[PDB]
């Protein structure tokens, strides 16, 4: 779906994703294709201390697999470095916000509550803006964000 | 395999980022909202005493009247009290069984092993 | 009954114990005393009350959750 990541990404300066870039052409030395698979991320591991089982690095990777190439490339790479960037709403502030939303307090967001909630803002909400929250709160697609999604919808919102 | 996204994720944040902006504020007005209906709530339950006219017999029966109330509030108070505890359970409660349904690397640490010194 | 006079009469007791003996201008002291307390408990009430709303409503998105999971 979506993610603060991505964006995170799509934020990175020019200068920065090149140095990403050549940790990146490193990272891959003596890799066929060209992409992370576990035998390259187990070799900088162990530069740090660790040692994962493959299994625990197939599934660090698979946490920033995209295509289901079971290795990590480098958009890939790019998030999982925004990912592992750094770390800085808590659950009973976004149940109130939940809340707040849920005008007709059936316990569900639904398009028209997201809607008005939407226009609240300053900002011009467009034809699209709408289809697309929706698309990544509705991640069951129901018609309604319920609480939990509304959960990991809003998750890591500054 | 997976593929691309409709609109640009940096907006979304934005807009998500500003949901809440309103949400959080819209919940601060529903809460001096609040505080306006205690002072015309209590205005109407606990309305103002005008003693500056009261004789004795009016002072005096009043005085008991007070007293005589202070113990009927007091049990409602608890009543309600009451309940809004078992709710503190009930809601704990509930927290419970849907809880029962449902490594470590820093990124400069990474660019650190990778590219030497930068 | 035997039991309930008791009640009623100990209960007028309360009231003579505390009024009874006040003079005109401490009973104004008194009334002051009196009403500025049962406020603060009609207030303890309120929040309460308020409090009890939005728990009936923490609960339902509960009921709502659980179903669906
Ligand atoms: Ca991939
Ligand atoms: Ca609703
Ligand atoms: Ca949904």
């Amino acid at each position: 779906m979506d993610d603060i990541y991505k964006a995170a990404v799509e934020q990175l300066t020019e200068e920065q994703k090149n140095e990403f870039k050549a940790a990146f052409d490193i990272f891959v030395l003596g890799a066929e294709d060209g992409s992370i698979s576990t035998k390259e991320l187990g070799k900088v591991m162990r530069m740090l201390g660790q040692n994962p089982t493959p299994e625990e690095l197939q599934e660090m990777i698979d946490e920033v697999d995209e295509d289901g190439s079971g290795t990590v490339d480098f958009d890939e790479f790019l998030v999982m470095m925004v990912r592992s960037m750094k770390d800085d709403k808590s659950e009973e502030e976004l149940s109130d916000l939940f809340r707040m939303f849920d005008k007709n307090a059936d316990g569900y967001i639904d398009l028209e509550e997201l809607k008005i909630m939407l226009q609240a803002t300053g900002e011009t909400i467009t034809e699209d803006d709408i289809e697309e929250l929706m698309k990544d709160g509705d991640k069951n697609n129901d018609g309604r964000i319920d609480y939990d999604e509304f959960l990991e919808f809003m998750k890591g919102v500054e | 395999a997976k593929k691309k996204s409709k609109i640009s994720a940096s907006r979304k944040l934005q807009l998500k980022t500003l949901l809440l902006q309103i949400a959080k504020q819209e919940l601060e007005r529903e809460a001096e909202e609040r505080r306006g209906e205690k002072g015309r709530a209590l205005s109407t339950r606990a309305q103002p005493l005008e003693l500056a006219g009261l004789g004795f017999a009016e002072l005096q029966d009043l005085a008991r009247q007070l007293h005589a109330r202070v113990d009927k509030v007091d049990e409602e108070r608890y009543d309600i009290e009451a309940k809004v505890t078992k709710n503190i359970t009930e809601i704990a409660d509930l927290t419970q069984k849907i809880f029962d349904l449902r490594v470590r690397i820093s990124a400069d640490a990474m660019m650190q092993a990778l590219l030497g010194a930068r | 009954t035997e039991r309930e006079k008791k009640k009623k009469i100990l209960a007028e007791r309360r009231k003579v114990l505390a009024i009874d003996h006040l003079n005109e201008d401490q009973l104004r002291e008194k009334a002051k005393e009196l009403w500025q307390t049962i406020y603060n408990l009609e207030a303890e009430k309120f929040d309460l009350q308020e409090k009890f709303k939005q728990q009936k409503y923490e609960i339902n998105v509960l009921r709502n959750r659980i179903n669906d999971n």
